[PDB]
RNA sequence: AUACUGCACAGC
DNA sequence: GCTGTGCAGT
């Protein structure tokens, strides 16, 4: 069983400052497509309590937030606000006729409490009325802010999904929602849990909080990627595909596919995908060739219309073994479409066996040893240059079995998902554990479950992130 | 490094019947000879590392139809359902083996022990603590790499009030006590388990 | 639903 | 083995 090491891959902003860590190398750079200065509307729901926080807020972030890093103050930096000292080179901006307000007479029949079906969809409708109403006026926001109060988080929390019809809903609008909870906007009184009834959710410091909310802001507002993923040595426009399989909330156990994508750099693409048959437990949906020759041509379809050409290699990775027709059928489509190089790999949340024990720190992250046919990938753990592990305990391995070989070798899969490890967009935290196609899945269920019957359903992670 | 080198029998006993594993447990238990916890569940066929002649019955399959092959073509065997059947014939055989001083979970699926302090033999510190309550248990599981077959090794703890009632709500309490690792608290164990083991128609090697 | 890591329970 | 839910620490 051999063993080797790995170092975490560099990130490139500007062509400068080649760096790791996704927070100093926006403090100290020079930012993806940066400009010399750059606005960003936000639009606030809510009542005015919460409208009044969300000014304050973005009002007193600019004046600077401290930086003492009790845990390896490298892991973040002061955030000095976005002002001469501006991270993303912008300044963001609120409309004074942009926020809008609901009055307390219809959350109080919000609040009636027939069931938890009916105030739910009042709710949404109310809040897509008030979207459409600030769609419609002529302070159109670039991003939109719910800071829905306390009173109706309760009344939703009481308990479907407010999220996804609400998401569902948002699709068809001009503008991505960044649904914040009340807590988050500087306020003493924490919000009450679902199950342990009298307690309090806990938060991080306020700087890495503010690094996350203002980088979140900043791609779901600026249609721009902060951080590429540079190829390795030898790369061409890949395809990396991952698969999901969900269920409805109607009490449906159709497990229906999807397909997502992030060829580009790290930018993604999902699509719906076919119907759903033949599941005991969900292993084919694909089945035969009726549903993934399709599925593939319209992944290709969407390549085409982006990218005017076809990928060089498509690295299909998911977590489920696949079965013979549904090879047969990835095979056949990428013959068709003249494919080079291919991957079908499953990945294992599973394998209990943990090894590589030795060492009086932890070990790091980035280390393969690779079974005789199958490998060990460690993608989380610790470094000197982070100091220790802040973390919990010991972390969680993954193994790829490569069924339905092809032309690559496990050395290459596990550098290039752990080149694939860090790209995430949800959170500038370092220590990863998951690719982001994997990491995708439930976050692309718990929106398009939702979606019912036949419309446009349209592809941009933008929506589900 | 966890993971533990099986070596295989060089026999294995096949016949053919048509029973259920329900009445087939009940006429073994019921029967008047050695009782043995290593005959696989018929999933069609009957499978063992055995002799059915010198068995106590031996009425689930009729004699004439008794067969004697090699483990080296059944153990290379594609078709994954065949493998699935030869973990489930290697779990109850692991199960029968070590059957005296142990005891098998229902639910979490661990071999626990059933205070002893049991120390053993090695060149190294004396690190034993009690193992018959704070048990010590682990979860054996059987996977087939390049050619050869391996068990992974699970550490983990089954709570008792007295060695014979269940547990109540020591499972907060076994998560605490997992959540102590520092590099010596699972390489000890293993260590342990693999002592333990080395000491039969399964033979098991040392870990890597 | 600012997050990530980790842990527990249920279903097939 | 893989889909669903719920917390605790940084
Ligand atoms: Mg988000």
């Amino acid at each position: 069983f051999e063993t080797r090491i790995f170092d975490e891959p560099e990130l490139e902003f500007g062509d400068h400052h080649h760096h790791q860590d996704p927070r100093l190398g926006l403090s100290e750079a020079g930012p993806l497509q940066t400009f010399l200065g750059d606005v960003i509307k936000i639009g606030v729901v809510g009542n005015s309590k919460t409208i009044e926080d969300t000014r304050k807020f973005i009002e007193t972030v600019s004046s600077g937030v401290e930086g003492k890093g009790e845990k390896h103050p490298n892991m973040h930096p002061p955030f000095p606000g976005l002002g001469n000292q501006s991270p993303y080179r912008c300044r963001f901006e609120i409309e004074d006729g942009a926020t809008a307000a609901l009055t307390k007479s219809k959350l109080d029949k919000i609040g009636k409490e027939p069931d938890h079906y009916r105030a739910v969809e009042m709710a949404v409708d109310e809040i897509i009325g008030e979207l459409q109403a600030m769609d419609d006026g002529g302070s159109r926001p670039d991003v939109a802010i719910i800071a829905l109060p306390v009173k109706l988080l309760e009344r939703v929390w009481n308990a479907p999904n407010f999220r996804g019809m609400l998401k569902a809903k948002a699709m068809g609008l001009s503008f991505p929602i960044q649904i914040v909870w009340e807590d988050v906007i500087d306020d003493k009184v924490t919000i009450p849990q679902k199950v342990k009834e009298s307690s309090s959710r806990k938060i991080q410091d306020i700087a890495g909080r503010t690094w996350n909310l203002m980088t979140s802001l900043y791609y779901k507002g600026s249609g721009r990627i902060p951080w590429r993923r540079m190829p390795l040595e030898g790369e061409f426009s890949a395809c990396y595909v991952g698969i999901s399989f969900y269920r409805e909330a109607d009490g449906q156990q159709l497990f229906t596919s999807a397909a997502q994508m992030f060829d580009e750099r790290g930018r993604g693409f999902v699509l719906k995908g076919r119907r759903a048959r033949t599941e005991s437990r969900g292993r084919h949906p694909y089945m035969a060739r009726e549903d993934a020759k399709k599925i593939i041509e319209d992944v290709l379809a969407a390549y085409k219309l982006h990218h005017k050409t076809l990928p060089a290699r498509v690295f299909i990775l998911k977590t489920s073994r696949f079965k013979d027709e549904e090879a047969d059928g990835i095979i056949a489509a990428l013959d068709e479409a003249g494919t080079e190089l291919r991957d079908l790999v499953w990945v294992q949340e599973s394998y209990t066996a943990r090894i590589l024990r030795d060492g009086n720190y932890p070990v790091l992250r980035g280390t393969f040893v690779d079974l005789h046919g199958k490998g060990l990938l460690y993608t989380s753990g610790s470094m000197p240059y982070y100091g220790t592990y802040p973390g919990k305990y010991d972390p969680n391995p993954l193994l790829l079995c490569p069924h339905h070989t092809s032309e690559s070798t496990v050395a290459q899969l596990a550098e290039e998902i752990f080149s694939l490890t860090k790209v995430n967009w949800n959170s500038t935290q370092m220590n990863q554990r998951l690719p982001i196609p994997i990491r995708a899945a439930r976050k692309v269920g718990e929106v398009l479950k939702y979606v019912g019957e036949g419309e446009v359903i349209s592809a941009d992670y933008r929506k589900y992130i | 490094i966890n993971m533990l080198p099986l070596t295989l029998p060089n026999e294995m006993y096949i016949a053919s019947t048509t029973y259920e594993p329900r009445k087939a447990i009940a006429v073994i238990l019921n029967g008047d000879g050695p009782k043995r916890f290593d005959w696989v569940i018929n999933g069609g066929t009957f499978w063992s590392f055995h002799d059915p002649r010198t068995s106590a019955c031996s009425e689930i399959v009729d004699i004439d139809q008794v067969e004697a092959i090699n483990t080296k073509e059944l153990a290379l065997h594609d078709d994954i359902d065949e493998q699935n059947r030869f973990s489930h014939l290697l779990r109850q055989t692991l199960r029968y083996q070590t059957d005296s001083d142990l005891g098998w979970d229902k639910d979490h699926k661990a071999l626990y022990f059933r205070s002893r302090n049991f120390a053993y033999t090695s060149s190294k510190k004396k690190t034993d603590a009690n193992v018959v309550v704070r048990h010590h248990a682990f979860s054996p599981r059987f996977e087939l790499m390049a050619d050869q077959w391996y068990l992974i090794i699970t550490p983990t703890y089954y709570y008792t009030t007295n060695g014979y009632a269940p547990h109540q709500f020591a499972a907060p309490l076994l998560a605490g006590k997992k959540r102590l690792d520092k590099s010596a608290a699972l390489r000890g164990q293993v260590i342990m388990w693999h002592r333990f083991l080395t000491q039969a128609y399964l033979m098991f090697g040392e870990p890597p």
